[PDB]
């Protein structure tokens, strides 16, 4: 999975 | 939300969740890269947390608000970059403590010309005497519009909505109703360019990976969304 | 001075109207299937003879032909994958999931090259999103005539002069379709907006044809080469 | 330049 994901969910 | 949200709180929640502006680490081809990669890097963070308080993205998916994102986000680092380097002609404010002439740009193969594209956008927005309200409101379009034909209804409500928010803005600034129409089109053309410079310095991205200064992690998952 | 600061929304239209470049046949025979070479030869050999009534119809669009020599050279070398796009996209309109690059070549999702798919795709959606707007042959004249004058008008005073002439005209349009005030500036910014998109799948379409070029894969036409060198 | 002629003519 991306670090996009976390960063839109944190 | 967005929907019920009037055009005067329209505005107010995007000026209120406006990124801050960011240094840069206190040139050759590898230094200025080296310092526009941390700064673009540290952006993206601000920019990510800014979208979440943009009106309408929170309602959509997570691989919508990715997909988006992935999309527009050199173009959004470009409109801010514009924005700021509105008061200084000829020059681009990438930080405070960073001003670049276009002649810095010659140092770096192929960047010259993005900059006079930049350059030139800076000076169509000062010319046209670009207002915060109305900047705010072009760099949320960007971020819903960019990426919603590579997918949607509700999309196209938000972007209805901060459409009548630009018009209302300009009825207020005290312009006649073609001269709104006409406004509203001159903007929305420049978006189409800014389209290009970011297609342009996405390429440029490219060739940078293809060669080994160290981009982060989380600017190469972005740049890879670009194939 | 100038003419077309003069004509009225309705003599702006039947002008645009009135310069409409046919729509050409390709060299298509429903015989062998498609290669990467032959298809992408077809479609050379289509938009090269496209080229040749676009300059044509250029030079028919109200204030292009003010502009100098040089000038005219940067806007149509800029534009002109954007404007076949465009025209691409307008006559696969009424035609879900194809693409229409001729009358006798219908192209398919499945048909279509290591690349190709995410252009069409895009170039569909395009077309998906006209249908779904109902797009008028009267704002479809407009916009490709706006894309002419813009998408390199930043790479001018007069430029922009036209360019508020055929907002007014696109206003005027939309007004005599019954729609309402905040209708007709919903629907503008919705036309403007996928020229944004247009101007996406041209510069990714522009980076698929230097790919092509370079590889020596199907050759080019002179002309071709020309509109292709000028992006770099 | 072709542009340049087609342009140009007549
Ligand atoms: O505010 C901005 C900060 C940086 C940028 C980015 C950038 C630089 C390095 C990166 O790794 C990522 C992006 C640049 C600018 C815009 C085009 C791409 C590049 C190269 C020259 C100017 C653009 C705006
Ligand atoms: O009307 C059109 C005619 C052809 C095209 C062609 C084309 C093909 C070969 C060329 O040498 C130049 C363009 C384009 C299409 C859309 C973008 C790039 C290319 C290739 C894929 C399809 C697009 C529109």
């Amino acid at each position: 999975h991306k670090i996009l994901h976390r960063l839109l969910q944190d | 939300l967005a929907l019920s949200l009037t055009a005067d709180q329209m505005v107010s929640a995007l000026l209120d969740a406006e990124p801050p502006i960011l240094y840069s680490e206190y040139f050759s081809e590898a230094s200025m890269m080296g310092l526009l990669t941390n700064l673009a890097d540290r952006e993206l963070v601000h920019m990510i947390n800014w979208a979440k308080r943009v009106p309408g993205f929170v309602d959509l998916t997570l691989h919508d608000q990715v997909h988006l994102l992935e999309c527009a986000w050199l173009e959004i680092l470009m409109i801010g970059l514009v924005w700021r380097s509105m008061e200084h002609p000829g020059k681009l404010l990438f930080a405070p403590n960073l001003l670049l002439d276009r002649n810095q740009g010659k140092c770096v193969e192929g960047m010259v010309e993005i900059f006079d594209m930049l350059l030139a956008t800076s000076s169509r927005f000062r010319m046209m005497n670009l207002q915060g309200e109305e900047f705010v409101c072009l760099k949320s379009i960007i971020l819903l519009n960019s990426g919603v034909y590579t997918f949607k209804d509700h999309i196209h409500r938000v972007l209805d909505k901060i459409t009548d928010t630009l018009i209302h803005l300009m009825a207020k600034a005290g312009l006649t109703l073609q001269q709104q129409h006409q406004r509203l089109a001159q903007l929305l053309l420049i978006l189409s360019h800014i389209r290009h410079m970011s297609n342009k310095g996405m390429e440029h991205l490219y060739s940078m990976k293809c060669k080994n200064v160290p981009l982060s992690d989380l600017l190469l998952e972005m740049l890879d969304a670009h194939r």
